[PDB]
């Protein structure tokens, strides 16, 4: 979808000056699962608010879809963000006095949606993350995984294009990531919709296809996968981690 | 339930001894009011609460004890009526389980009930075939064949009986029917019953009753005799079954004594269990072991004794002991 | 979706969390109402003393409001900053910044004027018991009455509408501002701050036990040492708590190997990293609780003062300096059927020289101790003591004279008369007094003298230094009796009010301070509470913020029953060290200056500090049963 | 649930308001305390007790409400967490109950296993005398009689299948194994099993199969060829039993057809009905009308359909519509 | 010392019923070490789980040491499986607060073993794991590959009966994890410890003596080994893997 052209950002508080972006080439295409891995340091939270527009961005030329990020004004942004773009964060944000199925729909109620089409969406979506049973429960009684997914869930309601997403594994032990991962990849397939995932994890990257390894910008040395059993695959990306 | 009931009114006498603080306190504070009747009237009303706690821990602390001796005991009218409206819901509940229960025990015999029911028609449905399979064959000319054939179908009904036997003694007690009994022709008709299979082996029968009537039930006492002939004729080869019958005391006794290879003194014991089988020879491996339980069973309910006396290579005798006529008159009063 | 109702949901929640914000809000405007209810009650004016007494009132509500005012502003910006990871999610849903405004500051509106319309209703009931334990301290037996006194209506009303006013504008500064859309090893400065910390303390602690011994003896070199203390024994306890208390954990910690048990490592998490972070409030509650503990002990220790003292300052039960108004008086008595006991003593003033007799230092002059003004009477007008000839005894106690004037034991006293001098000893200090306190100056004592030496200092008589009256005309009365009429009496004497009786110097001093008792013990009540809620309001995140070590530690094989266990003795050691710190102050204060009011301590400071104590546990205990309540959702 | 808050807690308030009208009363008539100084006392107490009460309704009548939610609906994890005591002893004994429900259901089970387990041994113990007649009856030189014999042997082992596949169809998703099958070998071995009735009743098979493989289960499969067939031949008398299979398009199929009476049509369409029976011939009485009930079940899961063209004095025509081999794809991969 | 007579369990939520285990019995001999694999939607995982106490029963009984689990209440059952019953968890269970010298040493503070005899069992531990110059270095600065024998050595000081280990080599690399697992093992045979391990790394297996292949909760044949060499029977185990 989007391209990354010379992305940079800029700063200059006081008289200290850093170059945290130093001009990112990016090319992806539909239908993938791409991770934007690294190393500590190289701004990857500043990569993620470069990406996704939140910031006020310095130079380069991205188009997200065939539209450049410097031809809309600050409404139009945000218009632009919430009718094609989807979050899921790190620590999950669920209003603890709704509900499991208010809390998906809210972004849906601002729209001026008959009530048919939103009880189907949500009635698919659901069925194909495995919440649907606890359809009416409380945020505050229900286990770890499920919260996460729920907040998933918010995200692929509104029919999106591109799913950003932070590490979805800081407060998440083995199986409930494993679980979480496992159903973003099916849920990747079913309809086309790219995730770019930026952890520091290799057993979460290791359920992608495309991996970036990026020390203090520009970098590359990517793997690619192809046709690896999820095993070979974990190696390599453990050993080019650790020759960096 | 003293513990119990402080630590549950706990927030009634704070609030008892907080009001009758403040009411101190205010009569302090003022001119106008005399402190000592004050003081007094609390002494009064203090006495008069702890006559008042006593008398509602008395009335109060009684159906939960009924309901806690009502939980892991055999009554289930342990519990006391309720007569406060916050007990009636606790005894609602439970009459609610109960009848849940009650109905879901109910509602699962009775389906295994008809079950019962169905098997035992298909075993029916199964043997009358056997029958037809003995009119049809009962022309033959060979005589091998025949004996052979014979051989095998007696064997087969003899099954057949002791499954419907197996079935029908848990409810022997309802089909007792206790009436005077006629020894020889009824055992004259297990031996013509056992007929084909001492042809084969070559058995002889010597008949010697002594004693000619009996009291028992017709049906399971001629189950009982053609179990025992049956085991008897199974275990021996080319010997002389001896079967006898003696009035020793009050009491009519029933020997049926073989030839045959006997039984093992290790095995004596164990001879009247469940499933019991030979461990000696491989072809006792084909015998069910269920007969002499079923017989041993059946016996009990019509007072009938059964002894056993067997020698290892040289005979088991069988003895049936008959009640005493008037032992049966307790159960016709029944 | 029904933003109504999510509104409604949301109050319902916040009323569930903050009971003791709603309480504290009733609990000030009850206060202020009844204060205000009372200022301008017409029977305010029975109180009479040096305070006019519906002055320091007005003092007092002004006082009351800041102490409210600060409270309410600390705990409208410690609430905002809960509400942050919900502000981002409806900036990025698509909502404005003037519609979650609207949204936040209509679910807060409603609880705020309710608890107002509340406070006043309760404040109302109580405005009559206010009276009747005002007109019992100060001893008065006016009738108080129930009425509404519409005036304290409007100043509420007009206060808490302003402080809600200023409310409202830091919430929309915050809005505005953090917007966005974004959702160890010691040093050595610790070890110099903490151990400079700790020896600040300690020397402003040793340097107010001197004060008024014997040195710094002038009318400002005081007010430098004051200074001092009060500055370094607040900086010591600032550096107290940023460094300090590190220093010490960290001992305890690398003094016990690798043993932790439950406990400690539930302990040793909190106080090494988060009361270094708050310093600047907990420094405020200790100071603040030391200096409320501490005047409130004075105060009180002000009324045996005044008893004692009232009747000290005037010997005879009545003082008289004229003969026509003492003879008027006692006719007036005698037909009053009253018998009384009279008996006058003349005085002599004179100079002597008792440089000798102080064992301290020149610096405590008061005046030429070479020139001192001092009172000689006759020994046979008094009835307990005969002294002999070249002997003298001292008069008076004066529990500050003895503490500022060291005497010694027999010295050399020279007389300084005109053209005459005869010297003698000190043979001892009385505990008794016999003249007013008029003739000897402050509280100067007083001497006492042979017959034969007083036939001749009489007749001397040098009249340099004499006062109007060298005579004590005072009248007794007899037995215990109706003394009130008596008083009664004696007031109409004197239209001129310049003679003094001994039960109406014993009620100006009951009336001030007990007005002082009063206004202080209020103050410390409503400050007693607003710290307890900001202490306990600050726990709440400090256990979400430790929710998930209680996870892990569960899948250990810990219990709820020991996790439990655990938490009530971290809840003890993050509620004990400022009491403590507090207390010490406190002890350190009275101590140094309880010379100067009263003659008896340790009495009333133990229950002060015991009543202190059982409130602030009150609000200790209320917190283990919300650490509770989040370690059972946290399997 | 105030009415039932009042009368359950009515002794209580009933001593508050005595010692409020008590000293009421008593201060009206001393003539040394103050009748307007002593109703702001009361006044006082009186809003001290009811927020009182209205702060203890809430926290007690919680859990007596909680249990009439869980009482019947659902949520058997309704019932809220006991505080008091007296909470805590009845959700103990409701616990209680519903373990020993729980224990009461696992011996249902119990005897359930144990049932099944006595039905197996009956199974195995009735299987081995048909072989052993089977092997006897192998060495007949007679000719009518030997035919009647086979007959009524092949009628029993018939019956006994279909009773074992009747058990079995309970399990048959767990016993199910498709393989590649010749059509022409099982049909052979299906029509020597009816050696004896065909010949009794003079009936042909006309075999001519253009489809030679299937994609089924091949002893279910087999087990219902077998059935047909013999309901083919019993309804039909000295006529010719066509057999044909067939490619229809992607699905193979197999023709069974035979010049019987038929069916009439008002009773075509329930002939797969379990144990409907035809009350045209006083001969079908015998008939079980189970066999191809058995048989359109076992057809289910396998993906068979079964058409029906039954026509009265002219035949029926059964067809069996395997599926397509990739049906079996979404099975075996999941 | 264990012995399992039928277990039978059964997820449902009381609306649908599928069981998933279906008369699992198995016999383990005192200081063998022994594994479990096979598939991946078995029950292998909750065949862990109720061998353990971490969840119950619901047809069937356990014996550990003699001693009976089954008909036990929450406190006794809490009570012994503290007392005995070393854990090896997936992840690594660490708090970052304290040392290494404390994480392990903590759970042993509930039996009031002084304080000399307890560092002398601490040197014991810490002696055989390598991990003895580390008793100063908090868990943020050491690698991924010791925060896990940090977590083995914590699982061995209180000297328990039975050690579940589940999945331990999951998230390591080759040599950390063979260097893990010969640890492992010489801990196996100088002190007596039952090891009960899942895995589904064919190499981890290799070091085991007796391997067992759940299948859709049955037995499906069971491996013996004895005196055979490793890397022999790891082709056996790729062959059995390749029949299944
Ligand atoms: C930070 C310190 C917290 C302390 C909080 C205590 C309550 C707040 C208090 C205001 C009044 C405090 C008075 C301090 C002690 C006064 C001692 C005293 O007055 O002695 C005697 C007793 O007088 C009294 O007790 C006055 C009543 C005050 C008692 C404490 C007040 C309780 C306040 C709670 C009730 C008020 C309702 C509003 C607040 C809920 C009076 O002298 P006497 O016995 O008549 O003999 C006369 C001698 N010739
Ligand atoms: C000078 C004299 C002035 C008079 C002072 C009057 C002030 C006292 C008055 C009214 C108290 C108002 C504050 C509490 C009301 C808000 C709390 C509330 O209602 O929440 C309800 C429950 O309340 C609670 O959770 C705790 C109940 C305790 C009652 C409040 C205690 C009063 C304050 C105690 C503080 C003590 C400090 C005293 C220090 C001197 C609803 O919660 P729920 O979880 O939904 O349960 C529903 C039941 N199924
Ligand atoms: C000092 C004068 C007091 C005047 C009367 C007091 C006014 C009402 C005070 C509080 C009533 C009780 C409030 C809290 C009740 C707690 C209920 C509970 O324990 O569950
Ligand atoms: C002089 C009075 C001292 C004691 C005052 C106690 C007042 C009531 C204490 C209990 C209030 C809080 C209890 C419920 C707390 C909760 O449910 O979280």
């Amino acid at each position: 979808i989007l391209e990354a052209n010379k992305i940079r950002k800029s700063y200059g508080n006081k008289l200290n000056k850093q170059e945290v972006l130093k001009g990112i080439d990016i090319h992806i295409e539909k239908g993938e699962f791409v991770s934007i891995m690294g190393a500590s340091g190289s701004g990857k939270t500043t990569l993620l608010n470069v990406l996704s527009s939140i910031d006020q961005v310095s130079h380069g030329t991205i188009h997200i879809n065939g539209n450049d990020m410097t031809a809309m004004k600050e409404k139009q942004l945000a218009e632009f963000r919430k009718q094609h773009l989807g979050f899921i964060f790190q620590d999950y944000n669920l209003l603890d006095t709704l509900t499991v199925k208010e809390n998906i729909l809210l972004p849906l109620s601002i729209t001026k949606l008959s009530k048919k089409e939103a009880n189907r969406k949500f009635e698919e979506v659901a069925k194909e993350l495995g919440i649907y049973e606890l359809r009416d429960k409380y945020p505050n009684e229900i286990s770890g995984g499920q919260k996460q997914r729920t907040s998933a869930g918010r995200a692929f309601i509104h029919d999106p294009s591109i799913i950003f997403a932070d590490e979805p594994t800081g407060a998440l032990d083995s199986k409930s990531a494993s679980d979480l991962l496992n159903k973003l990849s099916q849920l990747n397939q079913k309809r086309n919709a790219t995730i770019i995932m930026v952890t520091h994890d290799p057993v979460a990257a290791s359920y992608c296809g495309r991996v970036i390894f990026i020390k203090d910008g520009q970098m590359y040395t990517q793997l690619n996968k192809g046709g690896q059993d999820r095993q070979t695959f974990f190696q390599d990306i453990m050993k080019t981690q650790g020759v960096l | 339930m003293i513990k119990a009931f402080l630590i549950e009114r706990r927030s009634w006498i704070a609030a008892f001894l907080f009001q009758q603080a403040l009411m101190l306190f205010i009569a302090f504070v003022d001119p106008s009011i005399s402190f000592g009747n004050v003081l007094y009237m609390v002494y009064l009303c203090i006495l008069f609460f702890i006559i008042f706690l006593w008398f509602r821990y008395r009335k109060e602390t009684a159906f939960y004890k009924s309901l806690k001796t009502w939980e892991n005991n055999l009554d289930v009218t342990a519990i006391n009526e309720p007569e406060t409206p916050f007990e009636a819901m606790v005894e609602r509940s439970i009459a609610g389980q109960t009848e849940h229960l009650k109905q879901t025990a109910a509602r699962h015999r009775l389906a295994l009930e008809n079950e019962k029911d169905e098997l035992m028609a298909w075993i029916h449905e199964v043997k009358t075939p056997l029958t037809a399979m003995h009119l049809i064959i009962d022309r033959m000319e060979e005589k091998a064949l025949k004996s052979q054939l014979s051989y095998e179908w007696l064997r087969i009904h003899l099954l057949l009986d002791q499954q419907l036997h197996q079935k029908r003694i848990s409810f022997i007690e309802n089909d007792l029917s206790v009436e005077f009994i006629q020894l020889q022709p009824l055992i004259f008709k297990e031996i013509k019953d056992l007929q084909s299979w001492c042809i084969q082996k070559g058995i002889g029968f010597d008949i010697q009753l002594e004693a000619k009537e009996v009291l028992s039930d017709a049906k399971w006492l001629a189950f009982i005799i053609r179990q025992l002939l049956t085991n008897a004729v199974k275990y021996s080869e080319a010997s002389e079954i001896e079967i006898k019958s003696f009035q020793k005391g009050e009491q009519t006794q029933l020997q049926v004594k073989d030839c045959g290879r006997g039984i093992d003194p290790k095995d004596v014991p164990r001879i009247f269990d469940k499933g019991f089988t030979s461990t000696t020879d491989h072809h006792d491996q084909a015998s069910t072991g269920m007969g002499l339980y079923l017989a041993k069973k059946a016996a009990a309910p019509l007072l009938i004794h059964i002894d056993v006396e067997s020698e290892f290579g040289a005979g088991t005798v069988f003895t049936l002991t008959f009640p005493i006529r008037n032992q049966f008159e307790h159960v016709i009063s029944v | 979706m029904n933003i109504n109702q999510l509104i409604l949901r949301n109050l319902k929640k916040n009323l569930r969390n903050y009971y003791l914000y709603v309480f504290a809000l009733i609990f000030s405007v009850a206060l202020y109402f009844a204060f205000v209810t009372l200022q301008y009650d017409p029977a305010i004016n029975e109180v009479k003393a040096s305070i006019k007494g519906a002055a320091a009132i007005k003092t007092a509500s002004i006082l009351l409001v800041a102490v409210v005012a600060i409270f309410i502003l600390y705990a409208n910006t410690i609430f905002i900053k809960r509400r942050s990871k919900e502000i981002g999610l409806f900036q990025l849903i698509g909502m404005t910044k003037h519609k979650i405004f609207r949204i936040l500051s209509a679910e807060n509106v409603m609880l705020y004027f309710g608890s107002l319309a509340i406070g006043v209703a309760a404040g109302f009931s109580i405005s009559k018991l206010v009276l009747m334990i005002l007109f019992k301290i100060v001893d008065v037996k006016a009738d108080a009455k129930l009425h509404f006194s519409e005036q304290a209506l409007v100043q509420t009303v007009i206060v808490f509408c302003g402080i809600y006013l200023l409310i409202m504008i830091m919430n929309y500064t915050f809005i505005k501002k953090q917007s966005i859309l974004s959702l160890k090893k010691i040093s050595f400065f610790q070890m110099l701050i903490g151990a400079l910390g700790i020896v600040l303390i300690l020397t402003g602690y040793y340097v107010s036990s001197e004060l008024f011994g014997g040195k710094f003896k002038t009318i400002n070199e005081l007010f430098v040492a004051m200074s001092f203390i009060l500055g370094s024994v607040i900086i010591g306890t600032f550096l107290f708590y940023k460094g300090s208390v590190t220093f010490i954990s960290n001992i305890i910690r690398k003094s016990k190997g690798g043993y932790l048990n439950i406990s400690e490592v539930l302990s040793l998490s909190s106080i090494m990293f988060r009361m270094k972070s708050n310093a600047l409030l907990l420094t405020i509650i200790t100071t603040v609780s030391a200096l409320a503990i501490g005047l409130l002990s004075l105060a009180y220790i002000s009324y045996y003062s005044s008893e004692k003292t009232a009747e000290q300052n005037v010997a005879a039960d009545f003082s008289f300096m004229n003969e026509k108004d003492a003879k008027l008086f006692e006719n007036k008595l005698r037909e009053s059927n009253i018998s009384f006991v009279k008996k006058a003593t003349p005085v002599l003033q004179a100079n002597v020289d008792i440089a000798n007799i102080m064992d301290g230092t020149p610096k405590e002059m008061q005046g030429d101790p070479g020139n001192m003004q001092l009172a000689v009477v006759s020994d046979k007008d008094v009835k307990g003591v005969d002294v002999a000839a070249g002997e003298a005894v001292f008069s008076g106690y004066t529990d500050l004279l003895q503490k500022i004037m060291v005497f010694k034991d027999s010295g050399v006293i020279k007389v300084k008369s005109k053209h005459e001098t005869q010297p003698l000893k000190y043979k001892g200090l009385r505990e008794e007094f016999l003249v007013s306190y008029t003739f000897t100056s402050g509280g100067m004592p007083a001497v006492i003298v042979d017959d034969s030496l007083f036939k001749q200092l009489d007749k001397d008589k040098d009249p340099r230094i004499q006062l109007a009256q060298s005579t004590f005309i005072g009248v007794n009365v007899k037995h215990d009796d109706q003394m009130e009429k008596a008083n009664e009496l004696f007031q109409q004497v004197n239209k001129k009010n310049e003679h003094l009786s001994r039960l109406d110097t014993s009620a100006a001093q009951k009336s001030l301070f007990g007005m002082v008792m009063f206004i202080v013990g209020f103050l410390g009540l409503t400050f007693l509470i607003t710290s307890g809620c900001i202490l306990y309001f600050k726990q709440m995140g400090e256990s979400e913020d430790e929710k998930p070590s209680y996870t892990i530690l569960r899948k250990l094989g810990f219990t709820q029953g020991d996790l439990i266990k655990g938490i009530r003795i971290k809840q003890m050691y993050n509620f004990g060290i400022p009491l403590v710190v507090g207390l010490f102050h406190s002890y350190f204060a009275v101590q140094s200056g309880w010379f100067l009011f009263g003659s008896e301590v340790w009495a009333p400071m133990i229950m002060v500090m015991v009543l202190y104590t059982a409130l602030y546990s009150i609000f200790g205990f209320l917190s283990v049963l919300y650490y509770k309540k989040v370690i059972k959702s946290s399997l």
